[PDB]
Order: C-alpha cells, then sequence, then structure tokens
RNA sequence: UAAGUCAGAAUCCAUGCUGGAAAGCAAUGUCUAAGUGUGAUGAUAAACGAAAAAAAAUAAAAAUUAAGUUCGAAAGGUAGAGCGGGGAAGAGCGAAAAAGCUUGACCUUAACUGCUAAUCGUAAUUCCAAAUUAUCAUCUACGUAAAUCUUUUGUAGACGACUU
RNA sequence: GGCUCUUCCUAUCAUUGUGAAGCAGAAUUCACAACGUGUCGGAUUGUUCACCCGCUAAUAGGGAACGUGAGCUGGGUUUAG
RNA sequence: AUUUUUGGUAAGCAGAACUGGCGAUGAGGGAUGAACCUAACGUUGAGAUAAGGCGCCCAAAUGCACGCUCAUCAGAUACCACAAAAGGUGUUGGUUCAUACGGACAGCAGGCCUG
RNA sequence: GAUCGGGCAGCAAUGCAGAUCAAAAGGAAAACUUCAAACUGGACUGAGGGGCCUAAGGGCGAUUUUGUCAAAAUGGCUUCUA
C-alpha cells in the first residue's frame, strides 16, 4: 500500500474482489493503474452476465435518455463502474480516492516497463471451485459490441515479442555475469558472504 | 482510428489556401510557405514508406476546384477519400500517383 | 469461554459439547433409605445446560419436576485415549417444520465429544436442526462388524492417498500479509 | 541535493477517525504503520511519537509546520493504532503519510 | 457426498497410439490423426501405456463423476474411429415428389433439389474428414464416411434437418432424409 | 502429474499452526480434511489438511495408529533431519533463520560486501 | 444436458444513419516580436530507496510451499583520486497515450588521503530533489500572423449563428 | 366524454420462429420465445359501454391523478329563466 | 405494540381487556421511516459494552472450523413488504421393507431358467 | 496374556510386523478448573493548597529537572476548506 504507484495486471482476476481491494488501497492513499481489464474474470455463465449486463442496458433516464448513466460498454469503463460503486463517490474525498485509479485494456506505453503486480486474492484460480461457471470481461464487452478485442490480442502479441528480446537478452548476460562471479576473485567474497549469512 | 500522419505535395493552388483563410486578399498570404522552402522529395518518401509500415486505412486529401464554376464561392473545399484496394503498399502506391 | 480438559488447543476445531452424567433423586430424601436414584448421560455444553437437558428428558420419561426432587451430582464423562481413530454411532431424534424424527449418523472422530459436535454442525447444515431440539438416544463406540455408513467405510484401506490438487494461498502469521503481490502463486 | 540522508522515522498512513456509522471521535486518528501488520507488532510502537509535517507561507522563515502526538492504542486486529494529536489532525489529512518516530526508548 | 477418487480405463489395441499432453487428446491409427481438447474439466489424464490409459478424477462431486466416464467414452471413439472408421447410411425418402440429388467429387458437398416439390436449393456442407457418396446400386441412399464420429454423425444431422417439414402434419407428409444405418465399420 | 500423495505415513510440514516451519508424519485421516499428526517435536495432534503442506517423503515403514515412539524410531532411521536437512527448502530456511541475526555493523559489512562483489569482478587475471 | 457440440427467431448487439459543449483525443497550415532572459513569493488528496518489466500455466513438471525476493544504501562538506554514473550534435531504431532505447563531443562521480565537523549546548520537519504552474517586479525585442466590428452574399436567419 | 400526443404493460389481435391436436389438404384450436411493428372509415347515442354498416394481416385488453381543460371543446352533469 | 379478544370475506377497518409505549422523546441499531430492538439525555476525556455488526461504501476478521447449495427467474432472515394448493430421475441426508460370487440389478446373450 | 484389522508373508496349513484392551513389578508426563505469588511496556487524568492525623506503617488524593518563546508569537476575529 505504500509503494509510490501500484500497477495490476487485471487478468485472471475476480471482478468485484480486486474491485474491493483497489477501492480500499484508493482510500488510504494508494495510488493505482489496473491494465488488462478485458482479461477480468466474473463468476457466472457468459450468457447470465450478458442477461445482467442488458438487465442494465434496460435502466436509463426516461425523458432524456442523454442525462444520466452512459451505458459504458468497454471492459475499462465496467471495472471503472465497479469500484466507483464501493467508494463514497460522491464526496469531495471519495472523488480523490477515484481520481487515483486509472485503468485500461491491454498494457499501453508507459507501463511495458513497470512491474505489474497481482492481489492474490483476486485469482480466478484462487477464489472459483475449478469446475463452476465463468466469463472474461471482453467476452461481455464482446456480446455488448465493445469493438476492440480482436486489436488488443494483436497488440498484445506484438508486446509479448518485446518481452522474450528483454528477457532473452537479461538471460544469456546475466548467466555470464553468474558464471563470472564463479571466478577466483570473486570466489573468495562469495564465500566471506555466505559464511556472513547469505 | 487516428490520423497518423498527412503528406502534402509541393503544389497547393491559391484557392485551397483558401479554405484556411477567412479573406484571402487582406492576407500576405503565408500558408504552406514553409512546406515550400523546406520541401524535401526525400523526406516525403520516408512519410508514406511509414505510412506503408504503420498503417491500416489510406485516404486522398482532395480539392475542389471552384472556379471553374461560376459561383459567387471561390474558395475551395477539402476532402478526405478513402481508398479502398487490396494492399496497404498498393494502396498507398495509387494515393503517390494521384 | 471455559475449557473441558479434552478439548483441543485451538478452540476452532471443535464444538463446546461435553459429555455429564447427571444424577438425582425423589425430593422426600428419607435418610436411612435406599433411594431410587435417577441417573442420565446426557450431552450440554455446561453444568447447567446439563441439568437442564437431564430435567427436559427426566420430566419427559417419569413423573418428576425439579421443585419435586435433588440434583446429587453432575460429573464429565471423558474419552479413553485421543491416540486412535474410532467410527461412532449416534441415535437422534430431532424436530423438523413438519414432523419428529429418529436417525441414526456416523462419525470418524477421536472422541465421541468429536462424534457428537460433528453431529450438530451437520444436522444444523444439511436438515437446519437447532441444537436445543436434539435428542440423543444412543451412542455407541462401533465395532468394525457394525459400521453401516457408506461414508465410513469409505475410509478403511492403508493405501489411502488424496493428492492435493489445489493449494489456496494462506501466509503463515498475519506478520506476512500482503494484499497484493509482485508475482502470481501456484497451486502445487 | 538529491534526497536527505537518513530518515529516522517509519511511514504511517493516516486512515480517519475513530468512529460509528453516524458518529466520530476526532480525538482519535488512526493509522496504520508500514509493514506494521498485526496488534503484537503494533503494540511495539505504544508509546511511540507520531508527526504531522505539512507546508505553507512562512511562518518564522520555516515554510513547514507541525503536530506532534503519540500512538497510544491497537486498534482492531490488523496493524492499526490510534494517535492523538495535540490539535485533533485536520480531516483533509486523511490522504497522507505521518511520520511514527522511535524517540521514546525508556528502561 | 464428495467423491475421492474415480477412475476408468481406455484399452489400446494394436497399430494404436496415443499423446496426452495438458488435457489435449491425440490419438493415430492405421486410418489417421484425431485430435481433441479437453480444457474444460478439471481431469487427470494419465500418460498412455500402449496398453492402457488412465483417467482419474479426485475429491469430485456427483456432477463432476459424469465428466470422467464421458471422456474416456470420447476417446473410445477416438480410438475405434481410426482403427475402423464410421460409415453412415441416410435413405432419401419421398412419396411423391422424387428428391433430386447432387454429390460433388470432393465428397464435400450436397445438393438437394425437388424436395417436396419446392423450387428451392439445399446446400449442405459436410464437416472436415467427412465424404457423401453415393452408387449406382445404393437405391436411394447417401453415405457418409469418416474417421470423426463426431463430424460425420453431424454431417448427418444437418442433412436430415435441411429437410424438415414445416407447416403441416409430419405424420403425414413424412418426407425428409433419415438415417437408416449408424456406426458401420468402415 | 500426481506423483506426491497424502498417504499413511506421509511427511508433511506444519505451517499455520502453533507448529509451524516443523516436521511430521501422518498415522491416520481423519475425515477428508483432517489428519493425525506426530513427530519429535510435535504432540499427537489432528490438523485440517489445509494447514500442511506434503514434503516428498514417504516412509513405507510407518503403520496405521502407530504409537508415538515407534514412530520416532522409524522417523530417526529414515534421516528426516539429515535428509530435509539438506533440501533447498531447509537450506533456504536456515539462510533465512542466519539473516535474522544480524546487528547495524553486520548489515554494514554485508553492504560493503556487496559493493565489492559488484564493483571488483574486472579482476580477470 | 450434466461437462462437450449443430441448427435457430419481426429478439439482442452490431453494421448503416442523425446528434455529439465527451469542460474526450489525432493529423495538418500559419503565427507566438526578445533571450535553454533573470528576481521574489506561492500552490499540486500527497518525495526522502515513497526502489524493482519475462511470457504462460494452475489437474503442469525432470525438478523449485510465498516479493517472506532481488538490487541499491557510507559525510544534505572541501582538496585530490576515479571503480562507476549521466549524457551535445549528428547518425540509428522506436507509435496502443512516441515513452524512449544506441552511439557520442563531453559533464560528473566510490574505495583510498588531508583538511573541515564540536558552542545548532540532553528532542522539537532532517525546509534542500523531481514534474507541474500562479502572482508581482523587472532587462532585451516597439515586430509577425490572423481574426472581429463598420461592408458583402442568401445556398442560412427571430436575434446571435451559418454559407460566401 | 371526445379531440390531440407521448410513453409503458402483456393476461399477444395481427406479423416472426416453434411445440401440440379428435393437425389429410384448407381452415381452426392449445401452448412457447415474443410488442420489434401494427391495430382503420361511418350509421344512432353527450356518451364510457352497446348495436349495426364496412375495409383489413389484424380490426388485441390495459396503465400513465378512471394520462391529457392557464391544450381545446362544453354535448352530458350541477346555480339563477 | 405483545398477548387476549367481538363484528366483518377483509382492510394501514370498527370495537374491547392487562401491561407498556407513541403523543410529551432524544441517542445507537432495523439502509429509510411516531409507537420494533438496545437503551432515557446536565458540559467533557478515558475504558469496557448492549442492540447490531466486522469484503468495499463503513468502525471492526476477505478470521479459524463444520454441514448444505449452481439458479438461460439462485440466495441474502425478526416487527418488514407478502405467496398457496400442486409438481422435479437436481443434489444431500435420514426412515421402512428388499438383492447379491448357493453371482444379483442392467445390458447383451441363449435355450422360467441358463452363459 | 486376550481381542481386533483399512498389514507383509504364505498357494494353502502357518510366521514377521501392528493396533486395541491389559495381570503383579516399576517408571516418566500433558490438557482443563479453581486459588494464589510476581516482571515489563502504553493511554487518560492530576480535583485540592495542610499541618493535622495514626494501625507507628504511614495517610491526607503530583512533584522534579531541563529546553524553547519578541517575531503576529500565542489566543481570538472575517472569509474559506475538509
Ligand atoms: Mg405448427
Ligand atoms: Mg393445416
Ligand atoms: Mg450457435
Ligand atoms: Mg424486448
Ligand atoms: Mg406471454
Ligand atoms: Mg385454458
Ligand atoms: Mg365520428
Ligand atoms: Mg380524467
Ligand atoms: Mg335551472
Ligand atoms: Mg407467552
Ligand atoms: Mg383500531
Ligand atoms: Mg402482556
Ligand atoms: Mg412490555
Ligand atoms: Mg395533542
Ligand atoms: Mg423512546
Ligand atoms: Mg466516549
Ligand atoms: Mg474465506
Ligand atoms: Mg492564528
Amino acid at each position: 500500500m505504500f509503494d509510490k504507484l501500484v500497477v495490476i495486471d487485471a487478468k485472471g482476476h475476480l471482478l468485484g474482489r480486486l474491485a474491493s481491494y483497489v477501492a480500499k488501497e484508493l482510500l488510504s492513499g494508494q495510488r493505482i493503474v489496473v491494465v488488462r481489464t478485458e482479461a477480468i474474470n466474473i463468476s457466472g455463465s457468459l450468457f447470465r452476465n450478458r442477461v445482467k449486463f442488458s438487465e442494465f442496458l434496460n435502466k436509463w433516464m426516461n425523458h432524456n435518455p442523454r442525462r444520466g448513466v452512459q451505458h459504458f460498454r468497454a471492459p475499462s469503463r465496467i471495472f471503472w463502474r465497479a469500484v466507483r460503486g464501493m467508494l463514497p463517490h460522491k464526496t469531495p474525498k471519495g472523488a480523490a480516492a477515484l481520481e487515483r485509479l486509472k485503468i485500461f485494456e491491454g498494457i499501453p506505453t508507459p507501463y511495458d516497463r513497470v512491474k505489474k503486480q497481482v492481489v492474490v486474492d483476486a485469482l480466478k484460480v484462487q477464489r472459483l471451485r475449478n469446475s463452476r461457471p465463468v466469463c472474461k470481461l471482453g467476452d461481455l464487452s464482446a456480446s455488448v459490441g465493445w469493438g476492440k478485442q480482436t486489436l488488443i490480442e494483436k497488440l498484445e502479441e506484438k508486446r509479448r515479442a518485446r518481452a522474450k528480446t528483454y528477457h532473452d537478452k537479461k538471460v544469456k548476460q546475466a548467466d555470464a555475469r553468474k558464471k563470472e562471479l564463479a571466478a577466483p576473485a570473486l570466489k573468495a567474497i562469495k564465500d566471506k558472504l555466505a559464511q556472513f549469512g547469505y | 482510428l487516428r490520423a497518423l500522419t498527412t503528406v502534402w505535395a509541393k503544389t497547393i493552388d491559391n484557392n485551397t489556401k483558401k479554405r484556411f483563410y477567412k479573406n484571402w486578399a487582406n492576407s500576405n498570404k503565408k500558408a504552406f510557405t514553409h512546406h515550400e522552402k523546406n520541401f524535401d522529395q526525400k523526406a516525403q518518401d520516408l512519410l508514406l514508406k511509414r505510412i506503408e509500415k504503420y498503417c491500416s486505412v489510406v485516404r486522398v486529401i482532395a480539392h475542389t476546384n471552384m472556379s471553374k464554376l461560376n459561383l459567387r464561392q471561390k474558395k475551395n473545399h477539402i476532402l478526405e477519400i478513402q481508398v479502398n484496394g487490396g494492399k496497404v503498399a498498393e494502396k498507398v502506391a495509387f494515393a503517390k500517383s494521384l | 469461554v471455559r475449557k473441558a480438559a479434552q478439548e483441543p488447543k485451538d478452540d476452532t476445531l471443535q464444538m463446546k459439547v461435553r459429555q455429564y452424567v447427571v444424577s438425582a433423586a425423589r425430593l422426600p430424601i428419607e435418610q436411612g433409605t435406599k433411594p431410587e436414584i435417577l441417573q442420565m448421560r446426557v450431552f450440554a455444553r455446561d453444568e447447567v445446560h446439563a441439568k437442564t437437558k437431564f430435567w427436559y428428558n427426566m420430566r419427559k420419561l417419569n413423573k418428576i419436576k425439579r421443585s419435586q426432587g435433588r440434583i446429587l451430582s453432575v460429573n464429565e464423562i471423558y474419552e479413553k485415549s485421543l491416540n486412535t481413530v474410532k467410527t461412532y454411532g449416534i441415535v437422534l431424534k430431532y424436530q423438523s417444520r413438519t414432523a419428529i424424527h429418529n436417525m441414526y449418523k456416523e462419525y470418524r472422530d477421536v472422541s465421541l465429544n468429536g462424534a457428537v459436535s460433528q453431529l450438530i454442525q451437520d444436522m444444523a447444515g444439511n436438515h437446519r436442526a437447532q441444537p436445543d431440539t436434539i435428542q440423543i438416544i444412543r451412542t455407541a463406540t462401533l465395532e468394525p462388524k457394525d459400521i453401516k455408513r457408506p461414508a465410513t467405510l469409505a475410509m478403511r484401506n492403508a493405501a489411502l492417498k488424496f493428492p492435493i490438487v489445489k493449494t489456496i494461498h494462506r501466509p503463515s502469521e498475519k506478520k506476512y500479509r500482503t494484499v497484493y503481490k509482485a508475482t502470481r502463486p501456484t497451486t502445487f | 541535493s538529491p534526497v536527505a540522508p537518513t530518515r529516522l522515522w517509519v511511514k504511517a498512513a493516516f486512515t480517519g477517525f475513530r468512529r460509528s456509522k453516524h458518529t466520530q471521535n476526532s480525538n482519535q486518528a488512526l493509522l496504520k504503520l508500514q509493514n506494521v501488520n498485526t496488534k503484537e507488532d503494533v503494540a511495539f510502537y505504544q508509546g511511540k511519537r507520531v508527526v504531522y509535517i505539512y507546508k505553507g507561507q512562512k511562518k518564522n522563515g520555516s515554510n513547514y509546520r507541525t503536530i506532534w502526538g503519540r500512538i497510544g492504542k491497537a486498534h482492531g486486529n490488523n496493524g492499526v493504532a490510534v494517535a492523538r494529536f495535540a490539535h485533533n489532525l485536520p480531516p483533509q489529512a486523511i490522504g497522507s503519510v505521518l511520520r511514527v518516530m522511535l524517540y521514546p526508548n525508556r528502561a | 457426498m464428495r467423491h475421492l477418487l474415480t477412475e476408468v480405463n481406455v484399452p489400446i489395441p494394436d497399430k494404436v497410439t496415443i499423446t496426452a499432453k495438458q488435457r489435449v487428446v491425440e490419438v493415430k491409427g492405421p486410418l489417421g490423426t484425431i485430435k481433441r481438447a479437453f480444457r474444460y474439466a478439471s481431469v487427470d489424464i494419465q500418460k498412455p501405456t500402449a496398453d492402457n490409459v488412465k483417467l482419474q478424477i479426485w475429491q469430485a462431486s456427483r456432477k463432476e463423476r459424469a465428466v470422467l466416464q464421458s471422456i474416456a467414452s470420447q476417446i473410445k471413439n477416438m480410438i475405434r474411429g481410426v482403427t475402423e472408421g464410421y460409415k453412415f447410411k441416410m435413405k432419401l425418402a419421398f412419396a411423391h415428389f422424387p428428391i433430386q440429388e447432387a454429390v460433388a467429387k470432393d465428397g464435400s458437398s450436397i445438393e438437394i433439389k425437388h424436395f417436396l416439390g419446392e423450387k428451392r436449393i439445399r446446400r449442405i456442407q459436410a464437416l472436415p474428414g467427412v465424404k457423401i457418396s453415393r452408387k449406382d446400386e445404393e437405391k436411394n441412399t447417401l453415405t457418409l464416411q469418416g474417421i470423426d464420429l463426431n463430424n460425420v454423425s453431424q454431417t448427418c444431422a444437418l442433412i436430415h434437418q435441411s429437410c424438415l417439414v414445416k407447416e403441416k402434419d409430419i405424420r403425414q407428409f413424412l418426407d425428409g432424409i433419415y438415417v437408416s444405418d449408424k456406426r458401420l465399420a468402415m | 502429474v500426481f506423483n506426491k500423495f497424502v498417504q499413511v505415513g506421509r511427511v508433511v510440514y506444519i505451517n499455520y499452526g502453533a507448529d509451524k516451519g516443523k516436521l511430521a508424519v501422518i498415522v491416520n485421516i481423519i475425515n477428508q480434511n483432517r489428519i493425525l499428526i506426530d513427530g519429535e517435536h510435535i504432540v499427537r495432534q489432528v490438523i485440517p489438511i489445509r494447514r500442511v503442506h506434503l514434503t516428498k517423503f514417504q516412509i513405507d515403514n510407518v503403520e496405521l495408529n502407530q504409537r508415538t515412539v515407534l514412530l520416532k524410531k522409524k522417523i530417526a532411521k529414515f534421516d528426516l533431519t539429515k535428509k530435509y536437512a539438506e533440501t533447498s527448502f531447509a537450506k533456504k530456511q536456515a539462510i533465512k533463520t542466519k539473516r535474522a541475526n544480524l546487528g547495524d555493523f553486520d548489515r554494514f559489512r554485508v553492504m560493503v560486501l556487496k559493493k565489492k562483489l559488484a564493483r571488483t569482478s574486472a579482476k580477470s587475471k
């Protein structure tokens, strides 16, 4: 909660839980960024959650639809509404809380590099019996016509490929430095530290 | 979608320049000057190659020449006309030919 | 919070039932007499509770009421060896919204108190029984020839193996608790 | 110069005051000390002095200002502790980091 | 309650080879190779020995238990499928209007015309691995052959169904293309 | 695959207990959530299998419901002690225990020793 | 049908269409006189390592139960030293919100050496960084592009607005 | 009460896709997903209703202060002749 | 209002009995709200509670252990905002009668029996 | 010594190993309840301004030391914020 900016990778995370956590963190001052929202999970038939999101599409301000609720169809915003729900968002304090959260789908530029984090309690594998039903957000936003799923996939692949580069370089050199750590001069100091309670 | 870039020719006739101005004749008519004096064909080709590299859609920026008609308005019209054809590269080639 | 000695170190793991013997006699209390003593085995969480259980059953079974008698004594019974697993049979009557029922139940546990505690939790969850309603007719530590239930007989074999298929992450102390960590756990 | 050399204070967060749904005691702030997790560990700070620093216009040549207090007691079973200050903390303070200092060492 | 262990044993006979990786089953025999993806069940598919394939499910509930025997049987079908294939015969049934048929050379598509005298054209494309055939001696029949049970049975289905009669008593009309013979070994 | 099972006579790590960080053996499986536990450093306990972690040490000598004593013997003959002691797990664990006991000077040392390991590697020759 | 699969509606979602002051974003034309102008005072729901880039899989594996990790971390000085750190130009690469990565004139710094620390008197933020930007005052430049009103059009119009 | 206009309900009149029949066809009846779209012109009556003449895929039943008087109308109802 | 009550198909209807209460009364809890639950009020600090809670809005357990539950209309609790007669080879318990290597159930077989 | 079984053996007849109950003779220990003795860290508070009093020990209800403070500093006012 004290790290300057937490960045969460929403993949395989359960909506409501990741929600509450990020909410609290937000209230208490942690500035968060959540990513890969399209990858969040919800417990239930994709059908059932489409029924539900439909049921929501159905609510509106009667005389003037263009006043009040906007029904947002991107995973980012689905999550966002989710969190705003768990804060006192009409309160100036609640406002601040909100301003702290930023959300995206896929993993956009500034965030390639920074280390993505996970909320352990929020994981589908951790939370849900394996044989019970679930959806990925982006599937819902598909049924509700958010068009970018395909694009995001392509984009993600692109970035995955940059990863293999980073990693591989990082491995090669980081083996070479571990090998030369076993050479005589340093082998000495190694031993000194081991004894020192490595 | 988003605009990646616009490649202008050397030749942009006064009336089209009119688009950028409310009155042409009380203006020093400074538009596109820098595009002219600094014009480097190499760079243009570079931009087109760019578009080939990164782009989904290609459109031509098009010019309604009002001087051919007898109407009051002489100030031309500036349109995007998208180009539909199989391969991005060929789209670009075509656009260039134009 | 008063523990009976035979309960586990962690209070969590078992209910606060203990097994009591209560015995009393018709109040007139004639001295040199050889009194009829009424004795019964009750499961309760208290001495008080046990007394209640006692009297309820006693006034149902016989003429006696409390103003009509005296409590001689209340003695907790303990289980012999907490080193072995035993199969217990229990015979119940409980009260469901429609009517009253006689059930026979079996549990594999280390204590008859454990057998009972498990019995209660089960009876709540599966049958929506109310503790107060439950009446345990008779209880027997079961000889293998006598064990009738499939989920009981299910566990007799030495070849028993459970893989642990899913490990839900549970830090050792609170001191280690973090909401969000820099890498994903594993199951196995 | 890049930073301050040594900072001997633990980071605390200001959660809010001690409250019930409709009622709040603003005498007792609640803090969460960094890497402090259970009541046991919080206890360790029992007497400790804690500061609230904030900035502002020049007052006696210093552009900062302060409110001093002490953590008194464990609040609830994760790491949370009541603090009392000299002046009950202003409420916007809630979003912010307070300095737990180790000054109270006694025999 | 929850069941501890449940197993099912799949025999593997002459000329069959089987592959289990991360729930993905492959079966290669004389007639070809079939693969299926079981990622949807929590089941354990044990490394096959040229003799057998063992399937296990742990800590299961009544609903879960059924998935075992069903995945198993599907495997049975993959195997038997690559040993002796699957052939179906569909009798082509009409009262007055003769059902006219044109099947391609791939054996991959069927055209049905003149159904109940309708002027419409029926188009049915057979699933992958499925071949459709009609001979001079077939006496108004179709024959669908393939390795994979599903693709073949399903192709038969799509055919039978394309011709369902509508808006009249179905018990008098009965025109249609129905499966006469199912699960033939070639 | 499934190589490591919970069996009569398994070697298990007690985590999340009063007994955390201690090895034990399993004499009986009580229901599906609880096993019966023993060892030299631990009383005879019943524990939810949840609190325990399987160690990949199976002692086939152990017998169903074995008395505390005989078990302790079999355990000793098996060298749970030596064997576990070599484990990456216990090695790391001990290393931790080491880091635990260090004073201001110890840290400082480790830091200068840490800087040296960095700045000195150019000593080829 | 329980897992798993096909078909399948005037339905739903899209496609097409009209809005679009969403206190959203992009590409492009020209201009922003004079300086990588300075001074003082200020504000920013949160600076004192507020440190940290594999990808995927949780019924996987030959084998590793926790970021319960790893890296950094010496005096908020001076004089030397110089492991090491940061980078002009130009030339490379880089686009999901181009954030930056390479090379590189050069700029700089740790061990070690000498001075300097004490009288900030047994505590009272350890007021210094980084990214932004307000106000007042001033030095240089007294220019450049464009718009609007007073005209014009009637493809528009209650008036503003709009086409020209 | 009508006129005008908008929206909602579904206990669906019609239109779409179906299941059922004492379903041969045609017509009809029972049921399901379902309002998405449509549901009219005149006699007499102040009429709501009712009854008739007609066209129609059909001429469904309802709600919204028994929708709707600073929107009309004023025939009815309820001052004073 | 609890309990008891009469007329009434019934009513947030109309009448009666005992004790309260609301009116004349705030505080915490039932989100909300006269008569419910705790509890009765001078100004103020500490501590420990009742009623009720402790995933987030929200103080406090994403505590530790049990049983049961998958809803293409889940469920989420006093006064409270309603559901019945009637049905289900969904799943789990229990009750009473039955079969089984002197080989059952079922299927395939074969001539009630038999592999 | 006696029973038992969710063992290894053994083709069977039988043995090895268990677990439960347990004779006389010995050992060595845990949990619970009650009642006692004592250590160390915190928070809030200091009402009153005596020489009187005694169970001969004390009681009668905080003292000591040190630092800072001249500047709008502290307290307040107007306005605003949470
Ligand atoms: Mg029909
Ligand atoms: Mg018909
Ligand atoms: Mg489909
Ligand atoms: Mg609809
Ligand atoms: Mg209906
Ligand atoms: Mg009917
Ligand atoms: Mg008319
Ligand atoms: Mg009206
Ligand atoms: Mg009159
Ligand atoms: Mg009563
Ligand atoms: Mg009344
Ligand atoms: Mg009463
Ligand atoms: Mg009362
Ligand atoms: Mg009155
Ligand atoms: Mg009251
Ligand atoms: Mg208080
Ligand atoms: Mg939980
Ligand atoms: Mg002031």
